[PDB]
């Protein structure tokens, strides 16, 4: 039984995501979603990763490896958007609170907001526990950092008919269950060095067609500098 | 890669590091002042933007950069050996250009390449190095990974091991019983014996079938063959 | 009596009691004070021990806005053996608070019940003693909570059509949820979570304002097991009929069966189903034939997402099983696995043959492509292949391109990414191209006019001279091996000086070629400094000792002179009669000598 990387390969993709503070996990027990901090007490995440108890690790270099350099901190309270659907799950974006001030170090930082929508054709990064295996899908031990460029709104629309509004945008092109960006259920998607978006939902792990759907953080700027302000 | 061992501070100065947007991925060895020697496996694909390959030369551990003992350069111009074919995974070797001109001090010093007529003899306990792991599922390991392995003929390889063509181009290198072994991971190293104090460049690392898997050793890449069309660059 | 930190007394001061077990249920104080309603302080209404069989509870501040997070228990106590029914109105709440409700006490008290941001409606718990639990985890005063009413009914007085007759349209009826499970059968009001995957509808409404119970809609990474349990059903002289719906629609659907536990311990499944089936509810109706009490299961070991799995309208009737009026489920379609290989590739290209494309440019290329193009010509010509548009994907597919007019092919370029690529040469009439693709991420391709000529790669030379370097500018005497630089190239520095009648790198005759013709070097003035520079220019290490043997030319010999800019003067005058040649003997370059800390094992 050889192993998959029988040469000097990492497979293409960043493996656990070395010297990117901005990627975060919630663990209640298990890996379930990511997330992306924005300020000292502020993830944005997915809105449907709600539930009783959540915890925030920072800088987590391995889910299944503790090298040290993660740190972990209890959420205080989550806010989803006041105009989320459950059913297409339009606005899936959430925001949680840290109930203390985030250590900044080599590995755990604040990105900052950002000031300007995707565009089509933007480098841009999709960072999390993606699906890198030779066949099957299943979360491996390592982190997937995919560079793919973001798609037109009108092939975003036509990807999912009648499943895509104004503040969904596709990254994800083609199509392929092998090592892509996959679910995760709130990648951050940072395009030019600022955050653009998280992973919310798609065509299951992108076993044909749609690869995924990612909800966009540019048109909730207003809200989420409301809800800093009133849960400060 | 299980059977590694820690590299002494300095003690390899002909190896330098390779990052591709950030992250070690390959290593170099340091032949002139403006060429460096790498796997052509490790690099294949992305020699079209040289500009995203930053060498470091006299690489340590990755936890600091900005030292005087290493040096850092940005990849002009990459030459792939024309008769890599990527079927085999034989004659990976390829050439980097450091800019314009590299010094040379104690933390960086040039490599030597073989001479005409030079065999290595079967059995020869060679040393490889590399930035490896503890483990293949694991974490890389921030200091440098070196090991000492013997070399095996490509006649009784090809008995061990029927499982790759390697032929006469490529060299097996390893241990017959496995437990030590450091050519998987993001390693990069070369092969290096001893000629009474010289260092000799026995030749680049190449894929592995599985680490320190007994009979199997690591087929890195002869370049005693490949020591003329080296020089036709350098000179 | 002091207690230690972390505990605390009773009412009596007599014994020391861990906080967490106060009020949780079970009685530790001798005279039942952790129990006991003033100790138990509910703030909501003031009741702990709900001893009647009927009543009302309301939650904190019911006519305020609830600005302080307050915790409220209840515990509902009645005869032993009967059940306790309790119906929820509303519970329209914006989060943040936690209604647990636990059948019994103490070890009981681990996943019985989880309800939030939906109306339960009734839930009835076939114990004597129930655990109501209202937990606030922050200042948060967007709703009071709920407030709800409880009865008491018998447990043992239905018969086996009421104890399993379930629309789901009101809590779980009289299911009660396996304790040995790892996780419990969540209640959900319309479509789940994670799209593609699960029921989008409830099967009794029709739409999405009926509830069902299903698989828990987090995106769980790990393989858990659930089970619902029915109640003991009485022996009957005629065989029953089990009806049910289920929804299995996903991608990761491990299984789901139905067990039947008796007295004897003899289980004879009688329906099992796995993968996927689609996005509708699926009609599931067996037989039941037993002597004794016995219990039916319905148990699912959830593997990750996208192995959502649904119940709902499950019913027994009395009497054998009428006609079924649907089919049998029907397994979701695949993609073939028969040998997908790969797409072959189109033939080999000739000279009429001009334009192509990867397969399709326009839509795609299929998977795993391996597309192979033998371009051949004319003898003597060669190839340039101009790509039009080259919009291939990163690292994952690159077109190579291999030299020919031989099996051991010469790579030429390896391209890939989006953006224009340059030109490619081919040095004979012949070439391969290999289109070397994953099975993801297939893009449009690339599209090339196949051009053909005679030395298009080579630069264009010139005439009458006008020595040209390697990219061809016509450098005469003005950068003939002067230390000059006007090539691009640079070649203006070949080198000039070499090494004749030699048996290696280090030995023989030096000789020089000063414009066009090669002349030896003379021992007049030999020095060691020339020595060195001559080492230098010949690309060699230390200049050890030489001296001449003999010579070989008795010609104008070249005689060597040292220069203040570090560039040997050559002089082509013959100034002396049978002068002896320098021999060259330079030591090996100062390559990398072991001067660091590696060791050397002497084994
Ligand atoms: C979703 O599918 C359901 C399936 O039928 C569909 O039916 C609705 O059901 C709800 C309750 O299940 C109905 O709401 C109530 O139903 C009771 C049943 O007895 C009625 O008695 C109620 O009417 C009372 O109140 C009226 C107020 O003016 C009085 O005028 C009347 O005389 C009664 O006293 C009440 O309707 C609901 O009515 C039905 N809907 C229909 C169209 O039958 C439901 O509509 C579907 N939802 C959708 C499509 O959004
Ligand atoms: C250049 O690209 C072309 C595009 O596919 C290649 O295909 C050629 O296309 C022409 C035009 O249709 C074909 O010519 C036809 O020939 C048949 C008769 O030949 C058939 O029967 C003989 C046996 O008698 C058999 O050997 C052939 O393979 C054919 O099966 C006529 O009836 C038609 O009217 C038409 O004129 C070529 O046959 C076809 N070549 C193929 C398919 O190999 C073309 O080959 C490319 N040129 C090259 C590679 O030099
Ligand atoms: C619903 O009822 C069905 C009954 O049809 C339950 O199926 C379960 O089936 C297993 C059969 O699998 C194997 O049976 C072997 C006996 O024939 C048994 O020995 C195996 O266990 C181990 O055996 C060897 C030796 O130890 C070991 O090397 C193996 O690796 C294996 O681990 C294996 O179980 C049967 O054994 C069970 O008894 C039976 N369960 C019952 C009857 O309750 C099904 O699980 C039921 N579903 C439920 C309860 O949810
Ligand atoms: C690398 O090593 C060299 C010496 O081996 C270091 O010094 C450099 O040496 C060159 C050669 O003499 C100098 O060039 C000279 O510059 C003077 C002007 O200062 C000029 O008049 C001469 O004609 C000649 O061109 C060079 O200036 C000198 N310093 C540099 C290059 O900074 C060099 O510093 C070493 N480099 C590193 C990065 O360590
Ligand atoms: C609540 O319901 C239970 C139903 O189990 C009542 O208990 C009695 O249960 C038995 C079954 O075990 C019922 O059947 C009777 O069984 C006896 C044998 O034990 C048999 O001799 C009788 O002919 C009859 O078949 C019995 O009817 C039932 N008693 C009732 C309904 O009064 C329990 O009494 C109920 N609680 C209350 C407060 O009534
Ligand atoms: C659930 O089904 C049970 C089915 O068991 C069958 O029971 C019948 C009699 O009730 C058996 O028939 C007998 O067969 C004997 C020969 O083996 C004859 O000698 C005898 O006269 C009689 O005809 C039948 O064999 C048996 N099946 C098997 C496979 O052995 C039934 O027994 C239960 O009553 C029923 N439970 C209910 C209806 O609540
Ligand atoms: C020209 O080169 C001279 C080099 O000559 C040889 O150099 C080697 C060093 O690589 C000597 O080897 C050493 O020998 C020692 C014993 O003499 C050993 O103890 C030591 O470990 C090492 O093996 C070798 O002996 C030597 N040959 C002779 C005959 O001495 C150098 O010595 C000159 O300085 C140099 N320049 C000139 C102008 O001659
Ligand atoms: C090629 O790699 C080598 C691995 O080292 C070998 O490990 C064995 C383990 O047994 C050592 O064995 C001991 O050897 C002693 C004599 O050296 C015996 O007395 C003792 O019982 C036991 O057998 C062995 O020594 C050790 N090295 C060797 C080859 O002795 C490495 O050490 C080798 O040096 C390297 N090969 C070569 C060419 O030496
Ligand atoms: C097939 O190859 C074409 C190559 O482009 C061709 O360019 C020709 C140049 O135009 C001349 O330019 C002279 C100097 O500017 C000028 O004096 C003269 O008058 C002409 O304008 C042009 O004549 C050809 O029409 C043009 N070829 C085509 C097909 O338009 C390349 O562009 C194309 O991509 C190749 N096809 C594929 C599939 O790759
Ligand atoms: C790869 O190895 C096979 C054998 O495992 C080689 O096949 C032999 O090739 C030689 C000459 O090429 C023949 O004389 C033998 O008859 C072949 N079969 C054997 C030895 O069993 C094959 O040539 C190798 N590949 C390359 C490119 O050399
Ligand atoms: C850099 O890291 C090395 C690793 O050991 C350490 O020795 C050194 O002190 C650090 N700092 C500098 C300036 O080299
Ligand atoms: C089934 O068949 C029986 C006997 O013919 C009949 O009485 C009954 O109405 C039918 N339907 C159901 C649902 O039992
Ligand atoms: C050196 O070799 C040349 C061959 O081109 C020969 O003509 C010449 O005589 C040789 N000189 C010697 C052997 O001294």
């Amino acid at each position: 039984a050889p192993f998959d990387d029988d040469d000097k390969i990492v497979g293409g993709y960043n493996c656990e995501e070395n010297s990117v503070p901005y990627q975060v996990s919630l663990n209640s027990g298990y890996h379930f979603c990511g997330g992306s901090l924005i300020n000292e007490q502020w993830v944005v995440s997915a809105g449907h990763c709600y539930k009783s108890r959540i915890q925030v690790r920072l800088g987590e270099h391995n889910i299944e490896v503790l090298e040290g350099n993660e740190q972990f901190i209890n959420a205080a309270k989550i806010i989803r958007h006041p105009q989320y659907d459950r059913k297409t799950l339009n606005n899936d974006i959430m925001l949680i609170k840290l109930s203390s001030r985030a250590v900044i170090n080599a590995r755990v930082s604040t990105i900052s907001l950002p000031t300007a929508p995707p565009a089509t054709g933007t480098k841009c990064l999709i960072s999390g526990w993606g699906n890198t295996a030779s066949s099957g899908a299943d979360y491996p031990d390592e982190l997937q950092c995919l560079d793919a460029p973001v798609l037109s709104q009108a092939k975003c629309e036509a990807s999912y008919p009648g499943k895509i509004t104004s503040n969904m945008f596709c990254v994800g092109f083609l199509e392929g269950g092998k090592d892509s960006c996959q679910g995760d259920s709130g990648g951050p998607v940072v395009c030019n060095g600022q955050l653009q978006g998280v992973v919310s939902w798609g065509d299951g792990c992108a076993q044909k067609n749609k690869p995924g759907v990612y909800t966009k953080v540019y048109n909730y700027v207003k809200w989420i500098k409301n809800t800093i302000a009133a849960n400060s | 890669i299980v059977g590694g061992s820690n590299a002494k501070e300095g003690a390899w100065p002909w190896v330098v590091g390779l990052y591709y947007g950030g992250r070690l991925l390959c290593g170099a060895s340091l032949v002139s002042s403006d060429w460096l020697v790498s796997a052509a496996a490790c690099v294949y694909g992305r020699n079209l933007e040289p500009s995203k390959w930053t060498a470091i030369l006299g690489l340590h551990m990755k936890s600091n950069l900005t030292s005087p003992q290493t040096v850092p350069r940005l990849i002009d111009e990459i030459v792939i050996n024309p008769h890599y074919n990527r079927r085999r995974k034989d004659n990976a070797i390829a050439m980097m250009h450091l800019e314009f001109k590299v010094n040379y001090t104690d933390y960086i010093q040039p490599i030597c390449l073989p001479e005409e007529n030079q065999v290595f003899p079967p059995g020869r306990n060679c040393s490889i190095a590399g930035w490896g792991t503890v483990v293949y599922q694991g974490t890389t390991a921030n200091i440098l990974q070196e090991a000492d392995v013997p070399l095996l003929s490509n006649e009784r390889c090809q008995q061990q091991m029927p499982e790759y063509n390697i032929t006469e181009n490529m060299i097996c290198a390893g241990y017959e019983e496995g437990g030590i072994d450091s050519c998987q991971g993001d390693a990069g190293g070369p092969l290096m014996c001893q000629e009474n104090n010289r260092w000799f460049l026995a030749g680049v690392t190449s894929f592995g079938y599985k680490c320190a898997l007994p009979n199997r050793p690591g087929v890195y890449a002869r370049v005693s063959r490949f020591t003329e069309w080296i020089q036709s660059f350098l000179h | 009596i002091e207690c230690l930190p972390g505990s605390s007394p009773c009412t009596d001061a007599l014994t020391c009691i861990k906080a967490d077990l106060f009020c949780d249920g079970e009685v530790n104080c001798p005279d039942g004070s952790d129990e006991d309603n003033k100790m138990c302080a509910t703030v909501c209404d003031g009741r702990f021990l709900l001893t009647g069989s009927s009543g009302s509870f309301q939650a904190t501040h019911y006519p305020k806005p609830s600005e302080t997070s307050v915790v409220c228990q209840w515990i509902i106590r009645v005869n032993q053996g009967l059940s306790i029914k309790l119906s929820f109105d509303d519970f329209n709440t914006y989060y943040t608070d936690i209604l647990d409700i636990y059948e019994g006490v103490g070890s009981s008290k681990i996943l019985r019940a989880s309800i939030w941001e939906t109306n339960p409606g009734t839930i009835r718990i076939f114990s004597n003693q129930v655990t109501a639990t209202f937990l606030i985890e922050s200042d948060e005063s967007d709703y009071v909570g709920f407030n709800a009413t409880y009865t008491a009914f018998n447990s043992s007085e239905l018969n086996n059509y009421e104890k399993i007759n379930c629309n789901f349209e009101d809590g779980f009826c009289f299911w009660v949820q396996d304790l040995n499970d790892d996780n419990e059968w969540e209640r959900i009001q319309g479509s789940t979570f994670s799209p593609f995957t699960g029921p989008n509808f409830d099967h009794t409404f029709g739409n999405a304002s009926g509830f069902y119970i299903s698989t828990p809609t987090g995106p769980g990474g790990r393989q858990e097991r659930v089970g619902l349990l029915s109640l003991p059903l009485d022996p009957t002289l005629e065989p029953a009929c089990l009806s049910f719906w289920y929804h299995m629609y996903g991608e990761n659907v491990h299984k789901l069966s139905i067990n039947i536990s008796n007295d004897q311990n003899m289980e004879k499944t009688v329906f099992q189903k796995e993968g996927n089936y689609g996005d509708n509810w699926n009609y599931g109706q067996v037989t039941l034939n037993e002597t004794v009490k016995f219990k039916v299961a319905f148990n699912a070991f959830k593997n990750k997402i996208l192995s959502d799995i649904a119940l709902d309208d499950i019913s027994l009737t009395y009497g054998i099983c009428n006609g079924s009026l649907y089919p049998e489920p029907t397994l979701v379609p695949t993609p073939p696995p028969e040998l997908p290989t790969d797409c072959g590739g189109p033939f080999e290209l000739w000279e009429p043959n001009t334009t192509f494309s990867s397969t399709n440019f326009p839509n795609s290329y299929p998977n795993l492509a391996f597309c192979v193009w033998i371009l051949n010509a004319q003898k003597g010509k060669n190839i340039q292949l101009h790509f039009q548009e080259f919009d291939l994907e990163n690292i994952n597919d690159v077109v190579e391109i291999r030299d020919g007019e031989e099996a051991d092919s010469l790579l030429l370029a390896v391209y890939t990414g989006p953006g224009p690529v340059k030109d490619v040469f081919s040095t004979t009439n012949r070439m391969t191209v290999l289109l070397i693709t994953a099975d993801v991420l297939a893009r449009g391709g690339f599209k090339a006019n196949f051009t053909t000529g005679y030395h298009l790669g080579i630069p264009e030379p010139c005439k009458a001279d006008h020595f040209q370097c390697k990219n061809g500018e016509c450098v005469p005497l003005v950068n003939l091996c002067d230390g000059h630089l006007h090539c691009e190239d640079g070649s203006d520095e070949a080198d000039c000086v070499r090494f004749f009648n030699g048996t290696t790198n280090n030995n023989g005759l030096v000789r020089f070629r000063i414009q066009s013709i090669w002349h030896t070097a003379c021992a007049e003035n030999w020095t060691t400094q020339i020595s060195n520079d001559v080492c230098q220019l010949l690309g060699l290490g230390s200049g050890n000792s030489s001296k001449p043997i003999f010579p070989t030319d008795g010609g104008p010999f070249v005689k060597l002179n040292t220069a203040p800019d570090g560039h040997l003067i050559l002089t082509p005058s013959q100034q002396c009669l049978q002068d002896s040649l320098i021999r060259l003997q330079c030591n090996h370059k100062s390559c990398g000598k072991k001067l660091a800390a590696q060791d050397i094992t002497p084994k």
